[PDB]
């Protein structure tokens, strides 16, 4: 069959695949290559010295464990299987009270390449602190930051 | 236990999918409401509380069972084991069940397979006000 | 250590964890340090008499059960294991 | 009136640490950064720490220089090390909002005076 | 009979992977798609948004899930959508 | 090991136990001793006519 093929092809993937260590463990760093997509920078709260922004958020990196042959070069998969891999522990550091939209379903994106390149993005709203000097306000300018990292993984 | 085997021989080959009578006829809900309390109507967002025990009754003739027993009268464990209706409130602005200190549900099966389905909502419900004469 | 190897030695460490019993059930009291960064505070408010406090808790124990050899390496896990790993309450 | 005092040695054959207190206004929500200028040369980024205590570096003294933040004494010091001839030049502090800025002189609007660091071979 | 309608829903369940589309090497799924107001809410001018309640309903095809043998529509409980594909 | 013996005692105790049935069933009426300790004493909304 057309899906039977992709079927075995994923479980073959995870097959023994061990989500709980990041790839490379013990052996390399993982290079996680990061891109942001502000769909909307939201209304600035003064009260709260705090700020909300849309955005699409796309990480990306290599896992060899996840290579395969197959019809296609790329598996865009339902974003179920992401669950099922080893994704990086992002977090905003400055963020105050985030939501990761999961209207109709979760709005993430996984997709697999042959050479086990994983892209995988998120469509998130940050709610982060933008800290004030209002001496001049209110001809004031100001430079809200935007920090983000692992929070379990070091360098 | 007679009540532990009962229950098991219920569930067993139990399809929670299906409604009862899925091609012989349709399902007949007999519906009972005591309502504790009409919250106040926020006449400036078009809408009003209420509190109620909303109640079920129907017949699912899988759960049929002949034992001494005459019913057996269960908490919120089975309502997800057996087949329930999808009834939802049409006007509901925003509406939530209640679960402290476990979800306010009660569950009652007849030997004759009539099954009630008791639950405590509070609903926020709208209501188009005309207010050309108020007050 | 090895994909393979760490993989196995979190089996072994996980396979037969009785997750309701504290890391030392039969007899002396487990130790907790604590250690706490505080990032922010907020709202402190009158009206409403509470403040807003944000922080990375942090608790430090021991767990016999969890003890393993042959990897010098610390292991980050992914957070999903707390679910699996005992927590103090 | 603001004045960010500056402290260190001037000349070594090498380790070093080059500390900025504040005086006059508290910079715990301020970016607190040390530049670097040359004979001839333009001003320079070398570091900078947030009020976050996220740390940012030059490419050129990358791994090399150190910056910490004293938040109870309002101070910023720079621990210097592997010294190069290259690396004689005024060292001054700075404090800014970072507006168009983190690595633009022109986002800092408090200067210390600067201090002079040489080294020889 | 009940019998032969749950050995058709667990054969079509059986064998169902959520993680493939429904033609996931063919042409694309068609999804179709219609909407019943119920109401508008609160078009706020301070927040600059306004809150719209709906019936959103989705409509495509899965050959995974054809049967024959029952003249029926079959409306099945809401929990199964979790182990059925539906669009993101 | 030492608490091999309590994961087994627990193990025996949830062995054959059915959570759908309160205890005595069909024998007794189930007595529960209840209590109450207000750690604090909520604020009072009179606009909902309501406590915390
Ligand atoms: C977008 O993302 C959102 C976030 O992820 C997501 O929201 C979450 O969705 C999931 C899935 O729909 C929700 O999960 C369900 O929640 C139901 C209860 O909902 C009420 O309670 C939860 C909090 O749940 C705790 O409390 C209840 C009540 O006691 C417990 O039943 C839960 O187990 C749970 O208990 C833990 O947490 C407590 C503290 O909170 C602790 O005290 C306790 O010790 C536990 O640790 C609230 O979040 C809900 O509010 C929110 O949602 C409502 C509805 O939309 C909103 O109105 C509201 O504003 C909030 O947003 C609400 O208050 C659960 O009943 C349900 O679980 C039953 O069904 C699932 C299958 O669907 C089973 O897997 C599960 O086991 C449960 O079934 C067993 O138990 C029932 C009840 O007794 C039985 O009837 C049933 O037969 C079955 O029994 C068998 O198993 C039992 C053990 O499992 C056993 O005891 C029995 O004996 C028997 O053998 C399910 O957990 C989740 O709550 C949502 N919210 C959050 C914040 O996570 C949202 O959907 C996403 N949107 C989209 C579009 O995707
Ligand atoms: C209050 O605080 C507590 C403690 O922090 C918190 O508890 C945790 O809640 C979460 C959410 O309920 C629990 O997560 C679930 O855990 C079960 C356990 O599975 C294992 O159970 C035993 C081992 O203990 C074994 O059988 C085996 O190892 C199991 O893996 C999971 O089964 C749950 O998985 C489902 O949900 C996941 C998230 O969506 C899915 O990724 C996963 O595929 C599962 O999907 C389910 O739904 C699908 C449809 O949507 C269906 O197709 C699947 O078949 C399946 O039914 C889940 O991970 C976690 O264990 C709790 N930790 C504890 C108790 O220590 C409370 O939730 C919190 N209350 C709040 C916040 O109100
Ligand atoms: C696994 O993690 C443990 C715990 O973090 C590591 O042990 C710890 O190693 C650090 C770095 O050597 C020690 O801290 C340093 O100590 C000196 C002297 O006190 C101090 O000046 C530094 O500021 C820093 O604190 C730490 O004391 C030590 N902890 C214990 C309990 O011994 C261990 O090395 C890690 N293993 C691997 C392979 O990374
Ligand atoms: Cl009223």
């Amino acid at each position: 069959d057309n899906t039977t093929v992709f079927t075995r092809i994923l479980d073959r993937l995870l097959d023994g695949y061990d989500n709980r260590l990041r790839p490379g463990l013990g052996e390399r760093v993982t290079e996680v290559k990061t891109d942001i997509f502000v769909t909307s920078f939201g209304p600035v709260s003064d009260h709260d010295m705090e700020y909300t922004i849309d955005v699409f958020f796309r990480q990306s990196w290599k896992d060899e464990r996840l290579k395969f042959k197959g019809p296609m070069t790329v598996l865009r998969l339902n974003n179920l299987m992401a669950s099922k891999i080893w994704t990086p522990d992002t977090f905003f550091h400055n963020g105050k009270k985030s939501v990761a939209h999961n209207m109709t379903m979760p709005n993430k994106l996984l997709r697999i390449t042959e050479d086990g390149t994983l892209l995988y993005t998120m469509r998130l709203t940050v709610r982060a602190e933008c800290p004030m000097h209002l001496e001049d306000f209110p001809m004031d300018a100001h430079a809200c930051p935007l920090k983000f990292g692992s929070y379990a993984y070091t360098r | 236990g007679d009540v532990t085997v009962i229950l098991n021989n219920l569930l067993e080959g139990y399809d929670n999918k299906l409604r009862p009578d899925i091609g012989v006829k349709p399902t007949l809900i007999h519906t009972d409401m005591y309502v504790n309390s009409i919250g106040p109507v926020n006449a400036i967002n078009m809408e009003y509380t209420i509190d109620i025990f909303f109640a079920q009754t129907w017949y699912d003739r899988r759960l049929k069972f002949n034992s001494t027993i005459k019913v057996l009268r269960l908490n919120s464990n089975m309502v997800g084991k057996i087949w329930i209706p999808d009834t939802f409130f049409r006007n509901s602005k925003k509406a939530d069940a209640h679960w402290i200190t476990t979800p306010n549900r009660m569950l009652r099966i007849w030997n004759d397979g009539r099954v009630l389905y008791t639950l405590r909502l509070t609903i926020d419900a709208e209501c188009q006000l005309q207010l050309h004469n108020f007050p | 250590g090895n994909m393979s190897f760490v993989k196995e030695t979190v089996d072994k460490l996980l396979k037969g964890y009785d997750i309701r019993l504290r890391p030392d059930f039969g007899g002396p009291p487990v130790c907790v340090g604590m250690n706490i960064d505080i990032a922010s505070i907020d709202m402190v408010s009158e009206v409403n008499m509470d403040y807003t406090l944000t922080m990375y808790f942090q608790q430090y124990w021991r767990d016999k059960r969890l003890a393993y050899s042959g990897i010098p390496l610390n292991l980050t896990l992914d957070n999903r294991v707390a679910d699996q790993l005992w927590v103090p309450d | 009136q603001v004045q960010l005092q500056e402290s260190g040695g001037g000349l070594v054959q090498g380790s070093l640490r080059v500390s900025c207190a504040a005086s006059g206004r508290t910079f715990t929500t301020y970016i607190m950064a040390w530049f670097r200028q040359a004979p001839g040369k333009e001003r320079e980024f070398l570091a900078a720490m947030d009020q976050g205590r996220i740390q940012y570096y030059g490419d050129s003294v990358r791994g090399r220089f150190t910056i910490s933040r004293d938040y109870a004494k309002n101070s910023v010091d720079l621990q210097l090390d592997g010294l190069r001839p290259e690396d004689t030049a005024v060292y001054y502090c700075a404090a800014g909002a970072g507006f168009w800025g983190l690595r633009t002189a022109s986002s800092y609007h408090y200067w210390g005076q600067g201090t002079q660091v040489t080294v020889s071979s």
